């Protein structure tokens, strides 16, 4: 009942955008042929999905998604547990070195050293990786989002990407051991907080000592 | 690090004998410099600012 | 005018002097890459990193290993140069990893 | 003068060599990744010596209040005058001083 | 390949000195990194050398 309840699904809020046979509207939508129920996972769950882009909440709850995401799939899959819940820890690896060397040659020109946002050309960015979950990175990187480039699974193989996510998910939970983080980015909040707290307090300090006239 | 404490070391010598500019005031002159000795009063002021800066 | 050339006449190199050897010859540092063929028709494989110092850090590439949409950067291989498991083959590989001209977008 | 301590404090504990080596430290994200001798000294000295971050903050917070006080008492100067004819050999040599610490600077975070 | 070898009886004569080093099986010849390492770890050491007579 999973093809029945999702093409009904599909057929109320999806034939709109991309067909009835999903072939992909020469003006409203992509193919969706090739894909798999990973990209309706991501796109659902991180409300990207049915639009007129940022993340927002999701329409449909865990359910229909796993629905619409079978049926896209009978015409990449989702990671789950032996239990049949989605995978949530399983993901996460042990080789933070290796993790983070392949987050700095692949992922880090676009989102930042510590997965902070990052500014592309002509109004498009690339945004924060604190909001994400394990299994949204995975689909993230499996299925290649608008202008993100697509990380196939013989490019990038599970265990380097699960070494991945294990250093994301450290680099954006970890408190810093050296005082307030100034924003995660390099000497420009630096700079702004030393002109802004250090040499006013300091020309207080020779307004109050010294005299004027 | 030696060049510039060399330079710093001319500027201030500079500064110490060349005296000091001032500001246009009641009792100032092109000829003269008001303002306070060095031995109890600016010593104190420059150790305290020197001890602020550093917290 | 003696001392001040022997003072300063010490850090001063030619950087047109050929000191890399090529297929044709010897060639200058600044107009080779990496890339460039060593003896008239050698294979140099386009690499990818692995980023694991398992055996490879470094590993061959074939056609249907990648998507219509993906980027990869590849460096030279070269077989000759082994996996990392020596310690010669581990400087061999870490001079291909040190190299400014030597990284590819493959798309 | 701050500069001048924390620095002389530094250098007790960095090696500035770009030999290749593997961390195998206490930072366990990066455990196994190939870096230099100069990388390794200077994560030695945040997470290892006690006090080392503490005062390689405080030597960076002092170069930047150093290069923003140059910047300021420049502005005083020109701006009051006090670099006409006795004094421009002193002008000249201020000069010189703001040059000298902005590549001392560049030098350092490097 | 070996920069340690083993050491019988025979491999001497009655007026021979010898410098001698702990060996340890599990440390191998130097082919590999990690045993290379080993190895160095060995020979850099200041209470190591032994005397042989
Ligand atoms: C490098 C590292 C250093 C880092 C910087 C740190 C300090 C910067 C210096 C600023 C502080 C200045 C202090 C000072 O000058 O006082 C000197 C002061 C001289 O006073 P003075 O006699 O009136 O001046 C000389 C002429 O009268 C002056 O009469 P004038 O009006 O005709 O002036 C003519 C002037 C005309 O020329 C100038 O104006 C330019 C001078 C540039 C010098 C090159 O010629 C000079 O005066 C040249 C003086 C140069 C000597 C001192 C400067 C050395 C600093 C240079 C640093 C490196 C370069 O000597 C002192 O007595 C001070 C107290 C010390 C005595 C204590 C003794 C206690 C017992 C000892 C026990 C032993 C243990
Ligand atoms: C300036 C540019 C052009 C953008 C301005 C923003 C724009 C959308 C609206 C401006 C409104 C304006 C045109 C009409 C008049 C309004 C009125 C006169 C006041 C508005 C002006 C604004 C609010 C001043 C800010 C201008 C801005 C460019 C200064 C940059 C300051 C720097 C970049 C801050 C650096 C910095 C950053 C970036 C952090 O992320 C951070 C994170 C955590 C701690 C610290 C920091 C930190 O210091
Ligand atoms: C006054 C002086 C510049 C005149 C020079 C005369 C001229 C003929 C010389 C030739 C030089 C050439 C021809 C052009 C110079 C332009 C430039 C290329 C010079 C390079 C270096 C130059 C000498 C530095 C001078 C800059 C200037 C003197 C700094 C003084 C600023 C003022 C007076 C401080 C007052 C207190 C302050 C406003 C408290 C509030 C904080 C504000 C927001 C500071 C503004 C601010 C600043 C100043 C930052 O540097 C900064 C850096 C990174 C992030 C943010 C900020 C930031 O917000
Ligand atoms: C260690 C690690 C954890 C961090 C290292 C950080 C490091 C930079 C610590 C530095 C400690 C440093 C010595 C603090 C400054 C001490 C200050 C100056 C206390 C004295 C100030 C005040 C309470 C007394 C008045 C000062 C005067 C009257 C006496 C001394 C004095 C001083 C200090 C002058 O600088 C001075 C400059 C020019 C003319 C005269 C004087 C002068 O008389
Ligand atoms: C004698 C002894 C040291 C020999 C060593 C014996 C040997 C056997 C032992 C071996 C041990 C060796 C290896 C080490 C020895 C010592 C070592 C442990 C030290 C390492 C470095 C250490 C950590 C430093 C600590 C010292 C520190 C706590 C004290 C700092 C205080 C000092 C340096 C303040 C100087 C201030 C400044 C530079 C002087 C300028 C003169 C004053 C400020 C006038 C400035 C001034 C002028 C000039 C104006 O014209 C003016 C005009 C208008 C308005 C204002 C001003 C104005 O303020
Ligand atoms: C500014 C550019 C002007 C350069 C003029 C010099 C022209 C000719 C030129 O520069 O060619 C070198 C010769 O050098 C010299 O005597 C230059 C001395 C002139 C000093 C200029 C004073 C101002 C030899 O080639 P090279 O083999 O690379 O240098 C090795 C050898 O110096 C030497 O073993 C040693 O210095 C090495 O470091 C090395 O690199
Ligand atoms: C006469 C001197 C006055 C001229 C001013 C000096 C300008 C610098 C002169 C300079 O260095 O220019 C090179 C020339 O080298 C040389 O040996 C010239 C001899 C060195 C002259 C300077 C030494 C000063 C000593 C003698 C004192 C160009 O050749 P190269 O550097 O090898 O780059 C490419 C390859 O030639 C490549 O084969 C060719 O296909 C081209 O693409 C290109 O020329
Ligand atoms: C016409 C509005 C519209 C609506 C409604 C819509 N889509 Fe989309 N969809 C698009 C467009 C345009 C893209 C192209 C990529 C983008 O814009 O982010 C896209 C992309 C996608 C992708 C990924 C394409 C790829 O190449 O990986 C999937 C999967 C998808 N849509 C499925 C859905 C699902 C599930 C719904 C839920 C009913 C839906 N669409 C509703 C317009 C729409
Ligand atoms: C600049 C090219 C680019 C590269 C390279 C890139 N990203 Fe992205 N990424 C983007 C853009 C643009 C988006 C936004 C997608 C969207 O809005 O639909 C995104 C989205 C994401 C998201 C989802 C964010 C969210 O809010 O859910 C994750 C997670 C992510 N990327 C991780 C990665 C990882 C991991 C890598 C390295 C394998 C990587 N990215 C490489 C540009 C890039
Ligand atoms: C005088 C002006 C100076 C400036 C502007 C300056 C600036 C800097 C800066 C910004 C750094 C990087 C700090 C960091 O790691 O984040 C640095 C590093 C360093 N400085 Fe300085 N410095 C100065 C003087 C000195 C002096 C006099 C010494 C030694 C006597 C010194 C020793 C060092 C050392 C050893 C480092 C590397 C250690 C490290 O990076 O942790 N500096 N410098």
């Amino acid at each position: 009942a999973l093809l029945r309840t999702g093409k009904q699904l599909f057929d109320t809020s999806c034939v709109s955008c991309h067909g009835a046979n999903l072939q992909g509207v020469p003006d409203h939508g992509p193919s969706l042929i090739g894909v798999g129920e990973a990209a309706v996972y991501f796109q659902v769950s991180t409300g990207r999905m049915p639009a007129m882009a940022p993340r927002k909440d999701p329409i449909f709850d865990e359910a229909q998604i796993d629905a619409i995401g079978a049926y896209v799939q009978a015409n990449p899959t989702v990671v789950r547990n032996p239990d049949g819940s989605i995978a949530t820890q399983s993901l996460r690896g042990n080789d933070l070195g290796r993790g983070g060397d392949l987050f700095r040659l692949n992922c880090a020109s676009c989102h930042n050293f510590t997965g902070k946002g990052g500014a592309l050309s002509s109004g498009k960015y690339a945004p924060d990786l604190a909001p994400a979950n394990e299994q949204q990175i995975l689909t993230a990187m499996l299925t290649g989002p608008q202008n993100m480039p697509k990380f196939s699974n013989r490019q990038l193989s599970f265990e380097a990407k699960k070494d991945i996510i294990a250093y994301v998910k450290v680099a954006t939970e970890a408190r810093q051991p050296g005082g307030y983080l100034l924003g995660g980015f390099g000497p420009a909040p630096e700079g702004m907080a030393m002109w802004i707290i250090g040499m006013v307090a300091a020309i207080g300090l020779a307004l109050w000592i010294g005299a004027r006239s | 690090p030696g060049i510039i404490l060399a330079l710093i070391g001319l500027h201030l010598a500079l500064v110490w004998f060349q005296k000091h500019t001032q500001f246009p005031g009641p009792g100032r002159t092109e000829h003269n410099v008001v303002g306070v000795r060095v031995m109890p009063v600016f010593a104190f002021k420059s150790g305290a600012f020197f001890a602020a800066i550093v917290g | 005018l003696g001392t001040l050339v022997a003072f300063a006449g010490g850090l001063i190199k030619n950087p047109w002097k050929p000191v890399v050897p090529t297929a044709e010859g010897k060639k200058a540092v600044l107009w080779t890459s990496g890339w460039t063929p060593r003896y008239q028709g050698e294979t140099i494989y386009l690499a990818r990193a692995t980023g694991t110092e398992d055996g490879p850090p470094f590993i061959k590439m074939r056609p249907e290993d990648m998507d219509a949409g993906g980027m990869e950067t590849v460096f030279p291989w070269r077989e000759s140069d082994g996996d990392g498991t020596t310690v010669e083959s581990h400087h061999k590989l870490q001079e291909i990893a040190m190299g400014i001209r030597n990284p590819v977008m493959l798309i | 003068v701050v500069l001048l301590i924390t620095g002389v404090y530094l250098t007790l504990f960095f090696d500035p060599s770009m030999v290749d080596v593997t961390y195998n430290g206490v930072y366990q994200p990066l455990r196994g990744v190939e870096m230099s001798r100069a990388y390794q000294s200077a994560l030695d000295i945040s997470f290892e010596v006690r006090g080392g971050l503490f005062v390689r903050q405080i030597h960076h917070w002092a170069a930047l209040m150093f290069a923003a006080a140059i910047m300021v008492h420049l502005a005083r100067i020109f701006f009051t005058g006090a670099f006409r004819r006795p004094r421009e050999t002193n002008w000249v040599i201020g000069s010189l001083l703001l040059i000298l610490a902005m590549f001392e600077g560049y030098f350092g975070y490097s």
